């Protein structure tokens, strides 16, 4: 039908075959892997130790069912007769029943590379998206691109970040030539939340919502490269040297990841602003794109921190500690009280179900005196109709 | 016997014996045993240093059974059986070793580079029971010529320590012929025929056969302390972490019913992180070993809580009660299963 709506004749013969697959196939799809959420996540690894084991062979036929109608998504919710919203939901359950490590553990040849082939798509498509985006500021192929964009491509690779993420499981999935296209999302949605324009307005939300579940997602503490070599799990380490002088790699991190700042001074520029208290309206990109880093990736790479492990101490992967927290954490309570007076907003209702586990991260005797004062401050600031929690 | 042996097999094996024997004498006299006329063992002294054919007949027979009984073996396991490729019998390395390594004769040592093939953690849990099979046909071997296990080796009592179940096995002779049993399946993935063994899953009802009939003990006081109001503590600390309900029986409570199936006791399953009364639910978390729970009980309110080292156990939602409502009735007494 793609070859032939280009033809006169718009008649589609099987208009009533794809009426019944999108209002039947797909809905029954849906409420089978919502009914069983967990069966699939049941491989004898101890969840649902009552039995329902999920084969790896139903698992490899799971993954090229999403990888499928993936490509079926690719480009075609003008064909989809509004039931783009369906398929991004059954993109998600799909995802949420993803098991990453099984299925890299044991996968078929060609499974694996449509889901590669999958990813290294979804993340061209973002790329150029970026590209046209940015060269052209002028306003129907660019907006047909570029909502398609909008609609699907970050709800799917949120989705996907965040399962990783919830799971701890994708982390072997990303092992190799999925971290190219994984540093072009980072670089592409960075500059997505670091330029200005009328559709960045428009989704606001998503683009500081992808990041979060990009940084849970992504194994590799991109932020403190000065450790990053000494990883072996880092691609860096991987791909020797031959490998990168026969692929297009630049060899260096600070060369692959220009964009990017250091850590540090994400955290100078977070109290530089803090300390500066501007509105909301003047410079959101960086409290709703910053922030959401800062929630993920510290809840991400605590355990992985240096501090949880006095063995095998300065080669762990990353660098975090409670001293950083009690800097940055605090850092988020003094943005919040001084822009509590501007503005409001729901961002920080946002940014409170996104911090949510981060109090429960914080020790008790950590709350007392410095988390009591968020709650004088929101029962004496009843004037404002904000209330949190 | 019921397993039938395939025609590859059949016709492959007679070099795969008389290349696992060539390995056996080779790893022996490289280990120290040298060549002699005279039959010695303490002088490790071997008359059957001889090929196949000038070797001992029965010799050559234990050879053929023994490969026997691990193809056979191979295949009782659920060996997916299928041919690889000739590729290995179509090409071979034989390396050039060293004097110092070398043999006396000129034999050939080491007829494949047995190092750039790994073995699969699941292949070598095979092995593993490969060397299991072994062992148990050698004990009822012994057991057949009278033998039985001793704390002490005496030959005239027919007396082995040696003769306990493999895991029981004494370290060193359990991995000298686990190595040894390395080295044969190795070789044997060495020659290209790979036999597809299967894709190891557990997947199992795993030991519903304990001891006894009994599923339970159920540890109460005497029904005099029966509490009727007031509100009242005691604590239960887990010392393993399993099946153990604790929580408030009434008088009437059966020795032989689990606590919670029915409506006279109120207890708490941590094992499935459960309240039981009348029934199961979801309530609170999974505790470990060492852990203390706490049973609060309140009747002049009618309501029952829980804790698991100090902190309150929750409900499905937000609530702090185990059992919100009930009646008084003859009182309530601690008990445990
Ligand atoms: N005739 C044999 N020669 C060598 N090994 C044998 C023989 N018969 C069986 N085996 C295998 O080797 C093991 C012991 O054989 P071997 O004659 O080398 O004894 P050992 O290890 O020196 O000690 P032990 O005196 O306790 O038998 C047996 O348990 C069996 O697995």
């Amino acid at each position: 039908f793609d070859g032939g709506s280009r033809g006169k004749g718009e008649h589609f013969p099987y208009e009533q075959e794809i009426k019944f697959f999108a209002k039947v196939v797909l809905p029954l799809i849906d409420q089978y892997f919502k009914n069983h959420r967990l069966y699939f996540l049941s491989a004898a690894s101890r969840p649902l130790c009552s039995g329902g084991h999920a084969s790896n062979k139903e698992k490899e036929m799971v993954t090229s069912l999403f990888c499928k109608l993936g490509v079926l998504v690719r480009h075609r919710i003008s064909l989809f007769g509004n039931d783009a919203t369906s398929i991004v939901n059954c993109l998600h359950i799909l995802g949420q029943t993803l098991d990453a490590r099984t299925v890299m553990k044991t996968g078929l040849e060609s499974v694996k590379s449509a889901l590669r082939a999958f990813l290294d798509n979804a993340a061209e498509d973002l790329e150029k998206t970026m590209e046209n985006l940015k060269q052209g500021q002028f306003t129907k192929g660019v907006t047909q691109i570029i909502n398609y964009t909008t609609v699907a491509l970050l709800p799917m690779l949120s989705s996907l970040f965040e399962h990783i993420g919830q799971h701890q499981f994708g982390e072997d999935l990303i092992l190799e030539d999925v971290q190219v296209s994984c540093y072009r999302i980072l670089t592409s949605l960075y500059a997505l939340g670091t330029s200005k324009s009328i559709y960045v307005e428009r989704q606001r939300s998503a683009l500081g919502e992808c990041l979060a579940a990009f940084a849970g997602a992504f194994p590799v503490a991109f932020l403190e490269t000065h450790l990053d070599k000494h990883n072996i799990y880092s691609i860096y380490n991987t791909k020797s040297s031959r490998e990168r002088a026969a692929l297009s790699l630049p060899t260096n991190v600070e060369d692959v990841c220009p964009n990017i700042p250091s850590l540090e001074k994400l955290m100078e520029e977070i109290v530089e602003l803090a300390e500066s208290g501007i509105r909301y309206t003047q410079m959101p990109h960086v409290m709703e794109v910053i922030l959401p880093m800062l929630c993920s990736y510290m809840s991400r790479w605590w355990e992985h921190g240096p501090e949880n492990n006095p063995e095998r101490a300065e080669m762990c992967c990353t660098a975090l500690n409670s001293e950083h927290m009690n800097t940055l954490l605090g850092n988020i309570l003094k943005i919040i009280y001084n822009n509590l007076g501007i503005d409001e907003g729901a961002w920080m209702k946002r940014l409170a179900v996104f911090s949510q586990p981060i109090i429960n991260k914080v020790k008790p005797q950590l709350l007392k005196t410095h988390f009591l004062p968020l709650m004088e401050k929101l029962k004496k600031k009843a004037a404002t109709v904000v209330s949190e929690e | 016997s019921q397993i039938v042996l395939p025609p590859h097999l059949e016709r492959i094996r007679e070099k795969l014996a008389e290349n696992i024997h060539e390995l056996w004498v080779m790893n022996k006299i490289e280990l120290g045993w040298q060549y002699g006329p005279v039959r010695d063992d303490n002088k490790r002294q071997h008359p059957c240093l001889v090929e196949f054919s000038k070797l001992p007949e029965q010799e050559r027979n234990y050879n053929l059974q023994m490969s026997l009984e691990t193809l056979k073996t191979l295949l009782a396991l659920g060996c997916h059986v299928g041919i690889s490729d000739e590729h290995a019998e179509d090409k071979v390395k034989k390396m050039k070793l060293p004097k110092n390594y070398q043999l006396t004769s000129g034999y050939k040592p080491a007829p494949m580079d047995l190092s750039f093939i790994k073995l699969t953690p699941s292949q070598e849990a095979m092995v593993d029971k490969l060397a299991e099979n072994a062992h148990n046909v050698w004990a009822r071997d012994r057991i057949r010529q009278g033998w039985t296990y001793g704390i002490q080796q005496d030959v005239k009592n027919r007396r082995n320590p040696r003769l306990v179940p493999y895991t029981l096995l004494d370290d060193r002779t359990k991995k000298s012929n686990k190595d040894s049993l390395r080295e044969a399946v190795r070789t044997l993935l060495g020659y290209g025929y790979n036999l597809e063994a299967p894709d190891q899953d557990h997947a199992a009802r795993a030991e519903v056969c304990s001891g006894t009939g009994e599923r339970f003990r159920i540890f109460r006081a005497e029904k005099t302390y029966a509490v009727k109001a007031g509100r009242w503590y005691f604590e239960f600390e887990t010392v393993t972490a399993g099946d153990m309900r604790v929580g408030w029986s009434r008088p009437g409570c059966q020795p032989d019913q689990e606590l919670g199936s029915d409506e006279r006791a109120f207890a708490f399953d941590g094992f499935k992180a459960q309240r039981w009364h009348q029934g199961n639910e979801h309530y609170g978390r999974s505790w470990q070993a060492g852990d203390v729970v706490g049973c609060m009980v309140d009747m002049n309110e009618h309501t029952m809580m829980f804790t698991l080292n100090g902190e309150i156990l929750l409900d499905d939602s937000g609530s702090e009660l185990a059992f919100k409502d009930f009646d008084v009735g003859d009182g309530f007494i601690p008990v445990c299963s």
